[PDB]
RNA sequence: CCGGCCGGGAACUCAAAGGAGACUGCCAGUGAUAAACUGGAGGAAGGUGGGGAUGACGUCAAGUCAUCAUGGCCCUUACGACCAGGGCUACACACGUGCUACAAUGGCGCAUACAAAGAGAAGCGACCUCGCGAGAGCAAGCGGACCUCAUAAAGUGCGUCGUAGUCCGGAUUGGAGUCUGCAACUCGACUCCAUGAAGUCGGAAUCGCUAGUAAUCGUGGAUCAGAAUGCCACGGUGAAUAC
């Protein structure tokens, strides 16, 4: 009935706002269809490394983006007060609707 | 010129990241620059505030800004003033609003950037480059540092023909990824040229 | 009960279900033929029934996705010997000797900057 | 990389949305099967620098017009100069 | 092979007759990695050799092949300035690794319309050792044995 | 060959050609607009087409129509 | 089997044969064996003269052969007359369409010499 | 509605976090009873399993003052700034890197099976309709394991071509267009119709690669309004050879 998409670049972290959200639900109202992993999209930026010439040098960086699902089935006005006002985690992105 | 940046290669492990925030392309752009603008303005301001490292994080529609200094009460000013005149224009630059956090730098002789900056600050005062390096090195082995090394570069003292001269004392495994290594960088703008400092400080493992 | 074996090989991954019955073989809802029985290695999907008999004894309905003609037939091949699991581990010894048990870990190797393709190196002349 | 050349690029983004995007949209429909009073196109007499395809794409810090990335808005040189100090969230030397 | 000596990968005894030998043959003749279309031509050329000789399959290959096999071969050897062509009695495993290498090589250099055709006539000429490849056996012996001296 | 839906020509050039037609042709006629599609309403006139160092005189004619002005004013001098 | 051109082709499949004409290239061919309604992989064997002259009329529709050549050359001469770029280049014996000349122009430049 | 499609199902495929696992440790041969190697066992993986990242002190006053920074130097109503048009795309030539071929292990038509990895709101663009076509109009879903780009090609079938400068090869050029963009003359990219050069496997000489590699087949992406045979990534099929 309400699922919250979750994404941040750091993994030893995103599953901590995950298992915080999930926990700050079951304890309260509850339900939550467990936290789903979901395809972590990984951008890859590879660029020349030398100030000038040497096209064979280059650095190969990446940016892993991790997802988590949530899905809470029983919206208890209490669990609503539990998502709200029990949260934070600066580097994580939350999406309440779809 | 063939060593991997020591901080860089660590990140994944043992070394943090001086921007934690998340953004999705569309704003990743403007964001990155906003950062540059805060670390720019704040560095020229807190120049003589022995600032070692400035972290930034935007949490939803906010920018926090943390400031690692070794003279907190200079950054803070009279019971809270300086922090304001900063915060103010820091939140002004980034557009969105901003708090600000002054982290205290424990045992600065261990902070690479703060070491380099001194070696720099001194060369421009006009002091013996050899002496300074050697002083720096000690005060670190003194306070623990299971290793350190500083090197300078070019027109060292005067030399029309440019040198480098390093100085490793202790242990410095720039290959062991576990190794806590604090590597930073400072250039000195002299009357005879531009001398560049690199300091490594080896602190342990795991 | 459904007695199962996974199996997978290079990009493909096949799931092989076993059940004593006939000599009929389903894959992605196909006849052994209608998928690739009539291409390179029809004989190999059956292969995992050589020193271990069938001709019409046991049944096998399977699926598999990813990779290609021979990756999918390698994946399945693994899964069969893997499903021969249930039928004791007596038979899963000359299946070793057969080689069919092993997971063929040979993957496509990356294209690495500076080269043309993994190994292939840009021809050069000195002058 | 040469103030003047930078400046050029700013006025370019400036006009790029004054007229074009806005007033210039009057050309999308003003040129579609709506037939003819040829004044329709003629009106392209506006600042020239007012078109967006006239915007280069320069390293946001140095102005270098080559080796640029839309993700970071920086030249590959500055991208890495920051990458190795964290600076770019989630960005690190990668392998596979 | 400076120090790292090696064994020899082994291939998958042929999808029709069960032989490793023909499985190297197909590979040899194979190109741009088209196994799918490799044995296609090898079986059809073994099919024209099949009844056009009657003799059968297995055995018709064995003979025709039997001819283009070499026994000895020279091997370069840069010593005191000079290159010195040194003869050396060559091993079985390769003794036909070539024979096949040549037999295939001989058929591509040929006028017949198709590869099945080309290949067929080579095996057949070789059956009665009078083809391009059998000559390559002849000229190989003729190369050593002239260096009969060195030994 | 491009343009498709509404052939192009600069305004200043076009109205530099009515400053001749109804008025009668003056001396050669200077435009730097080497893009402009030549029009029937230009035949008989001479348009000075820039190429780099100067403007080359070009008498328009009953078949230079579809082409551009720049097509008749070579830009690279190769002897 | 003459048809349209001085050309007297035939003796293999049709669509292919027709290409012989200077003015038909596979499409104009398919289109004619269809616009005249005839089998397209048939030789001229069985192919009646009665059919051949139905086709002869079909090809008569376009500028093929001699005329094509002349019309095609008139097109090039017109260029040169106008003293335009695409003609200045025809006369100077170099690529018309912008291709580089610093190297590899060859085809439109004749085998290299000095 | 024979569509995982609806109920459900939590098994499996996968998804991404955390785990165990491989140590020459086990038998044995070799070797000084050592290190090691070799063979065998079990095992998904045996001998740093496969690949990547990581490049010591230093050598070339090696490259970069045009990424940026900067000592010194010089211009300053000109060595700076603004605008149009041109030029970096020139063409007797030479060299380097590549792409496309010379063809039946192929070309062609029709049918048809099986990938991986990325991409996206000033975006990816379905569907429908129009156009031989490139494209166009209208318009849905999609910030995306959902939607779109997007029908992988080699392959396998039938059939045709029958060794010919050819139903091989497509340069070159003519003609008519399409899209991007104030603007496709110089010089954009694609398309339809014609056009159909050289080229029948390349002297001396010379390069790559030791395994899912070489060889071949398609796929995406960064840059980018538009402009890839380059570059960076992806999987398909899949060798030969080392005394
Ligand atoms: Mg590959
Ligand atoms: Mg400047
Ligand atoms: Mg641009
Ligand atoms: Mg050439
Ligand atoms: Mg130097
Ligand atoms: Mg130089
Ligand atoms: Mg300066
Ligand atoms: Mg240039
Ligand atoms: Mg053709
Ligand atoms: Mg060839």
């Amino acid at each position: 009935r309400i699922r919250i998409r979750l994404k941040a670049f750091d993994h030893r972290l995103i599953d901590q706002a995950t298992a915080e959200i999930v926990e700050t639900a079951k304890r309260t109202g509850a339900q939550v269809r467990g936290p789903i992993p979901l395809p972590t999209r990984k951008e890859r930026f590879t660029v020349l490394i030398s100030p000038h010439v040497n096209k064979d040098a280059r650095d190969q960086y990446e940016i892993r983006t991790h997802l988590r699902l949530v899905d809470i089935v029983e919206p208890t006005e209490k669990t609503v007060d539990a998502l709200m006002r029990l949260d934070l985690a600066a580097g994580v992105d939350v999406q309440i609707s779809l | 010129g063939q060593k991997v940046h020591p901080n860089g290669i660590r990140l994944g492990i043992v070394k943090p990241w001086n921007s934690t925030w998340f953004a999705n392309t569309k704003e990743f752009a403007d964001n990155l620059d906003s950062d540059f603008k805060v670390r720019q303005y704040l560095t020229k301001e807190l120049a003589k505030a022995s600032v070692s490292r400035i972290v930034i994080e935007r949490p939803a529609k906010s920018i926090r800004v943390t400031i690692h200094t070794a003279r907190p009460g200079i950054v803070i000013g009279k019971k809270g003033e300086d922090v304001e005149k900063l915060r103010k224009v820091v939140a002004d630059i980034a557009g969105v609003p901003a708090q600000i956090n002054i982290a205290e730098v424990r045992k600065p002789e261990l902070d690479a950037k703060l070491v380099a900056d001194s070696i720099t600050s001194q060369l421009e005062r006009r002091v013996m480059f050899r002496r300074a390096m050697k002083r720096a090195v000690q005060n670190a082995m003194r306070l623990g540092a299971k290793g350190i090394k500083v090197e300078v570069s070019g027109r060292l003292g005067g030399a029309e023909i440019a040198r480098t001269e390093w100085y490793r004392e202790g242990r410095v495994p720039l290959h062991t990824l576990r190794a806590d290594i604090d590597y930073n960088t400072s250039e000195a703008h002299t009357t005879y040229g531009v001398i560049g400092v690199k300091v490594w400080i080896f602190k342990g493992e795991i | 009960n459904q007695y199962y074996g996974t199996g997978r090989r290079k990009s493909s991954a096949a799931r092989v279900f076993i059940k004593p019955g006939n000599g009929k073989i389903v894959i992605n809802q196909r006849s052994l033929e209608q998928y690739f029985g009539r291409e390179t290695a029809r004989m190999v999907v059956r292969q995992p029934l050589e020193l271990v008999d069938m001709v019409e004894k046991l049944d096998l309905y399977i699926t598999v996705k990813g990779g290609g003609i021979s990756g999918q037939a390698g994946a399945i091949r693994h899964g069969i010997t893997r499903a021969l699991m249930e039928y004791d581990e007596s038979l899963r010894s000359e299946l070793r000797k057969a080689g069919f048990v092993t997971r063929d870990a040979r993957q496509v190797e990356r294209k690495k900057v500076g080269l043309r393709k993994a190994r292939r190196r840009p021809q050069f002349s000195k002058r | 990389a040469k103030q003047s050349m930078k400046a050029r690029e700013v006025k370019r983004v400036a006009l790029a949305d004054k007229y074009f995007a806005k007033r210039a949209e009057l050309k999308a429909i003003i040129s579609d099967v709506n037939a003819r009073w040829n004044a329709v196109l003629k009106l392209q007499t506006l600042p020239r620098d007012s078109s967006p395809s006239r915007q280069r794409n320069r390293c946001r810090q140095t102005g270098r017009p080559h080796g640029f990335l839309r993700k970071f808005g920086l030249s590959r040189i500055k991208v890495r100069e920051a990458a190795m100090r964290g600076e770019i969230p989630g960005l690190k030397k990668a392998s596979w | 092979p400076r120090r790292r000596v090696i064994g020899q990968r082994k291939i998958l005894p042929d999808p029709k007759f069960g032989s490793e030998l023909l499985a190297k043959f197909v590979n040899i003749l194979m190109v741009d990695g088209k196994k799918s279309t490799a044995e296609s031509i090898v079986y059809s050329a073994l099919e024209t050799l099949a009844q056009r000789s009657g003799k059968s399959e297995l055995e018709a290959f064995e003979v025709a092949l039997e001819n283009v096999r070499p026994t000895v071969e020279v091997k370069s050897r840069r010593v005191g300035g000079s290159t010195y062509q040194v003869p050396v009695e060559v091993r079985p495993v390769r003794r036909n690794a070539l024979a096949m290498r040549w037999i295939v090589e001989a058929a591509r250099k040929r006028g017949d319309k198709s590869m099945a055709l080309r290949l067929a006539n080579e095996l057949s000429d070789a059956a009665e050792n009078k083809g391009t490849a059998v000559k390559k056996r002849e000229d190989v012996h003729r190369m050593a044995e002239a260096n009969k001296a060195f030994a | 060959r491009s343009l498709k839906k509404g052939p192009f020509i600069d305004l200043h050039l076009l109205k530099k050609v009515e400053k001749a037609v109804e008025s009668g042709d003056k001396k050669p006629l200077r435009t730097w607009s080497r893009r402009s599609t030549i029009f029937p309403n230009m035949i008989g006139l001479t348009i000075a087409v820039h190429n780099g160092r100067q403007h080359v005189p070009v008498f328009v004619t009953d078949e230079m129509v579809g082409h551009k002005l720049g097509e008749f004013a070579p830009t690279r001098t190769y002897r | 089997a003459r048809i349209a051109g001085i050309n007297i082709p035939d003796h293999k499949h049709a669509v292919i044969a027709l290409t012989s004409i200077y003015g038909v290239g596979k499409t104009r061919s398919k289109a004619i064996l269809a616009a005249a309604g005839i089998a397209e992989d048939v030789k001229i064997s069985e192919l009646s003269e009665g059919q051949i002259d139905t086709l002869r009329d079909e090809v008569a529709k376009f500028v093929v052969e001699g005329d094509l050549r002349r019309e095609i050359s008139m097109s090039i001469k017109r260029l040169m007359d106008l003293g335009c770029y695409r003609g200045l280049r025809h006369r100077r014996g170099l690529p018309v369409r912008g291709q580089r000349t610093k190297t590899n122009a060859r085809t439109r430049k004749g085998p290299r010499k000095p």
